[PDB]
């Protein structure tokens, strides 16, 4: 019988069966209670609910609501009994040990899973690329991580976290559109602006040159049809929004961009392995989906690195699901079936066991 | 013995919960009616609202309103906490004064300007901003409901009559002077904010007119109506959906126009559903709080309060002094100021000090108008002529004078340090005429009056040095402009081979009305395939011209940056520059058409 793979993100939860090309269920990591629903139904009934995200910046903060998301995932999306399938969950880099135990305890005690493993999300995206050595820039809705990985093992001393991700970009886009006389303000409107962002934004290879073009002429303007039929036109907002990834000052942040955060992670690693990290920079998550981002990271990292070194960026087409695909690969391996924590092992050693096996 | 040492007393019996007055003293009296701060021995800090000398009993009735609200609806944290009527020392007299707790913080205008500013600078995000706005609207609408329970209507809710508390972050409503009972004629109102019905006919004040005020107050703060005195919040929002609803700054960044909306949103629906509708169709305070706008984007109450504490303990965004856009009305207003100086010059009552100060502000207004749009070139030249005519009247007419005019020289010298464009040519010519007129005045007054002092002599040469630096800079830029005209005309000649074929192909593509649709990839698939096919036809029609158009914009874009978007002395240059910009837009949109639609 097939294993389950679920990837819990700040914005989106992805769920499916080990062995599939893609996840069968993708919905928002949102729980809504009276002033209780999950996902898109929680959004549709928002008017009678207080919506909350249980995951903040990659890390679980509301265990009550997280329990609800998993119950939703199993019973409503996948429509399965968790007592009959083993389960692969994912976790953020530097997830506190206390969280890992609580995760384990919920699977065994609340859902009665016969077995489970938990894996680091970035490490799954590197496995998915066909690699065991490399550095991963994972950028999703709540958080970005540069994770250097050597021969299968993440190097926690060189991991950097950046609280700058898709949610912040969507929010920035909402601000700058108000200069065009467009006041998006509700959570419904926030979702529409996220749509605009995903379909209209790109990374300029040369920001100052695109700004010049945008001011000289109207040749970068592009129109969007709202769900109610209204139409808006937008211009330099298209490339200014994702530029914030390289210039956090645009978001009021006194911090390094993804290109420089990546460089710094590499520099915190031993000189001997850097060449390989530079040549195996892999990119992961929905916030790395901007047209033109791969070329910009190539340009920007080549600017900071020694001129000897070869900088090679990998950017899989479907990389918003790289983490999930990694998990589907790993659970499906035949060699892996020994690695699961079994119900017997948890009944005999309690939540603490997770650190021995994972 | 000064007024700061004299005691206070009570006029009526005060309200239960009132402090003891023993020891209390006046600290200061602020800036209408005069409000003085009462420092207690403990320092609780109280406000004493002193009666106007005109004395129609507006103040005593205000107390009776507060009293009645407390008895009927209860107290309320977002409403002023009043103690009774005192007698306080002010201006060599004792006066009646309404005594209440000080809301220690900023007025609503200053708070919302500061909130909006921290958002634009990136100190808080959009969630925080709009959450905090919605938080404020809930509090205000809760107070209009609280007053409705007492059967009292406020009638004058506006930015000055709402004050935010620094300690709690809570807005507090004050100023019940113009209150009425429900369905009685209102005692007064403010015209910019007033609801249409309020003050006209049989039916007077209601909770509906208060709800209206609460929204026109927020609209004022949110849109920044202080920047544009020619509009008033109770007229609501204007929609511009065909054209731009915004203005562009120098560097291509859009700028919000106060009162103009580009799309309907929860927010615009909120304004239209309340401000743009009659009393019976308008929601009351509790219905308004159910509105989409107030229901949907809300943050945690403690989160909002926190953001307001932080705004209030930070630096206040100052009131903008001359960011006003130069409209035909404002430029008319400035011409009327010059017309009074010419009118007083004829009658020998010309103040020389103030005409040179006012002429300097005219120069800045005119330079501002040239950069932006706003007024056509005929209204500018008429203004420019009126300046020149005013300089004409000064020369013809005939160390205090130094202090008036130094500010003008400094401003011009700061302008000489900057990197200039071609739009500065007219600006610098005018500045040269000003320095020359300043020079002539100072030298002339020494002929028949006070001889030249060391300060004046040194000033004359600081003006002379600036005049020459101005001439050299003005002469470099006129040469550079001639290179720019030639470069412009050559580029136009190249466009001949492809212009009309490309313009036509792209006009046909545009008539299909391309547009990114909301929805899934499956839902939009037919639509996206139709565009790509149209786009593929268009790029096939112009295939032979594709390298020409690519090379054309590598040259045209840097030249268009140099020629700018503002008015220029040379009107033939401007007409030509726009023809390049139109050709550049054709070429560049075709150079990107594959990337945008295929
Ligand atoms: N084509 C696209 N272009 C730009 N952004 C996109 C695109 N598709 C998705 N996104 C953004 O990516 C984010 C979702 O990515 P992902 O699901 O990998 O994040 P997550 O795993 O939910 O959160 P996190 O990784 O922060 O825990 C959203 O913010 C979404 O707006
Ligand atoms: N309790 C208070 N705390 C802080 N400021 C106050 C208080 N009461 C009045 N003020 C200030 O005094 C100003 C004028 O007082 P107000 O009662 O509005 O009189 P008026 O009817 O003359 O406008 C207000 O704009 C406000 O700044
Ligand atoms: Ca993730
Ligand atoms: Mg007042």
């Amino acid at each position: 019988v097939a294993a389950l793979v679920v990837d819990n993100g700040s914005g989106m939860c992805k769920a499916g069966f080990a062995g599939d090309d893609a996840p069968r269920a993708v919905f928002p990591s949102i729980v809504g209670r009276p002033r209780s629903y999950v996902g898109d139904e929680a959004q549709s009934k928002r008017g009678i609910l207080t919506l909350k995200y249980p995951i903040e910046h990659g890390i679980i903060t509301n265990w009550d609501d997280m329990e609800k998301i998993w119950h939703h995932t199993f019973y409503n999306e996948l429509r399965v009994a968790p007592e009959e399938h083993p389960v692969l969950l994912t976790e953020a880099p530097l997830n506190p040990k206390a969280n890992r135990e609580k995760m384990t305890q919920i699977m065994f005690e609340t859902f009665n899973s016969p077995a489970m493993h938990v894996a680091i999300q970035a490490v799954l995206s590197l496995y998915a690329s066909g690699r065991t050595t490399g550095i991963v820039l994972d950028s999703g809705d709540g958080v970005s991580h540069t994770v250097p990985i050597y021969e299968g093992y993440a190097l926690p001393h060189a991991i950097l976290r950046l609280d700058l991700a898709g949610r912040d970009l969507t929010d920035y886009l909402m601000k700058i559109l108000t200069e065009r006389g467009y006041s998006f303000t509700t959570t419904a409107e926030r979702e529409i602006v996220r749509d605009i962002k995903e379909k209209l934004c790109y990374v300029a290879l040369d920001f100052e040159q695109e700004m010049a073009t945008a001011a000289a002429s109207t040749s970068l303007e592009k129109s969007y049809e709202l769900p109610d039929g209204q139409v808006i036109a937008i211009g330099n907002e298209r490339f200014r929004c994702p530029e914030a990834l390289f210039q956090p000052s645009f978001l009021g942040m006194e911090s390094c961009g993804i290109h420089e955060t990546v460089y710094n992670s590499i520099m915190k690693c031993d000189v001997d392995i850097r060449k390989d990290l530079y040549a195996n920079t892999v990119m992961s998550g929905g916030t790395t989906m901007y047209p033109g981002i791969a070329d910009r990271m190539q340009k920007e990292i080549t600017a900071l690195a020694p001129s000897t070194i070869k900088t090679k960026i990998i950017a899989p087409p479907e990389r918003k699901y790289s983490v999930w695909i990694g998990g589907s690969i790993l659970a499906s391996l035949s060699t892996f079936q020994q690695m699961w924590i079994s119900k017997e092992e948890y009944d005999e050693s309690g939540p603490g066991i997770v650190h021995r096996k994972c | 013995k000064p007024q700061t040492e004299l005691p206070l007393g009570w006029k009526g019996k005060p309200l239960s919960g009132a402090p003891d007055l023993e020891g209390m003293r006046v600290a200061e009296t602020d800036k209408e009616s005069h409000i003085s701060i009462i420092e207690t021995k403990d320092k609780q800090r109280l406000v004493a609202k002193i009666e106007r000398s005109i004395a129609e009993g507006h103040l005593f009735a205000e107390l009776e309103a507060y009293k009645h609200i407390y008895k009927t609806a209860g107290k309320h944290p977002n409403l002023a906490n009043v103690h009774g009527m005192a007698v306080v020392p002010y201006g060599n007299r004792y006066y009646y004064a309404l005594l209440m707790d000080e809301v220690d913080g900023w007025r609503c205008s200053d708070t919302l300007r500061s909130l909006a500013d921290s958002w634009k600078q990136g100190k808080i995000n959009s969630e925080a901003y709009w959450g905090t706005i919605k938080f404020i609207a809930h509090r205000l609408l809760d107070v209009t409901n609280h007053l409705a329970k007492a059967g009292i209507v406020h009638n004058d809710i506006k930015p000055g009559n709402v004050v935010f508390d620094r300690a709690s972050g809570e807005p507090v409503v004050i100023d019940l002077g113009l209150h009425s009972r429900s369905g009685e004629q209102p005692k007064g109102f403010t015209e910019s904010f007033k609801a249409p019905e309020l003050g006209v006919g049989n039916l007077g004040a209601s909770e509906k007119s208060d709800v209206f005020l609460v929204v026109s107050t927020l609209l004022h703060g949110i849109e920044g109506f202080e920047k544009d005195p020619e509009i008033k919040p109770n007229q609501g929002l204007r929609f511009i959906t065909s054209e731009p609803a915004h203005v562009m700054d120098e560097n291509g960044y859009p700028i919000h126009r106060p009162g103009i909306a580009g799309v309907e949103t929860a927010y615009t629906r909120f304004i239209t559903d309340i401000l743009g509708v009659s009393a019976d169709s308008r929601p009351d305070s509790n219905e308004a709080r159910l509105h989409e706008f107030l229901s949907d984007g809300t943050i945690d109450e403690e989160s909002a309060k926190q953001i307001l504490k932080d705004t209030l303990t930070g630096e206040m965004s100052p009131l903008p002094t001359d960011v006003r856009r130069i409209t035909p009305y404002y430029l008319r207003e400035l011409s009327d100021l010059l017309r009074t100086h010419l009118s007083s010059a004829a009658t020998k009552q010309l103040d020389m000090g103030v005409v040179l100060s006012d002429l300097d502000t005219m120069l800045v207004a005119l330079d501002k108008a040239e950069r932006e749009g706003g007024v056509d070139k005929d209204q500018l030249k008429s203004f420019n002529s009126l300046i020149l005519k005013t300089y004409s009247v000064i020369g013809a007419y005939i160390n205090f004078m130094l202090s008036i005019v130094e500010p003008s020289l400094q401003r011009i010298q700061k302008h000489l340090d900057q990197t200039h464009s071609f739009s500065d040519i007219g600006s610098l010519m005018r500045a040269h005429k000003h320095l020359e007129t300043l020079l002539e005045v100072l030298v002339t007054l020494s002929q028949q009056g006070q001889p030249v002092s060391s300060e004046t002599y040194s000033f004359l040469n600081r003006l002379a040095e600036a005049k020459v630096t101005l001439s050299q800079q003005l002469n470099t830029l006129q040469q550079q402009q001639e290179s720019a005209k030639a470069q412009l005309s050559i580029l136009i000649n190249r466009s001949g081979s492809w212009a009309d074929v490309a313009r036509q192909s792209l006009q046909r593509f545009d008539s299909t009305r391309p547009v990114v649709k909301f929805g899934t990839e499956q839902y939009t698939a037919i639509h996206r395939q139709m565009m790509a096919a149209h786009a593929a036809i268009t790029l096939q029609e112009v295939s032979e011209f594709t390298d020409d158009m690519r090379n054309f914009t590598a040259d045209s874009i840097p030249l268009l940056i140099q020629l700018g978007r503002s008015s220029l002395m040379d009107e033939h240059l401007v007409e030509q520059r726009e023809k390049l910009r139109e050709l550049t837009t054709i070429a560049e949109r075709l150079n990107r058409l594959e990337r945008e639609w295929m």
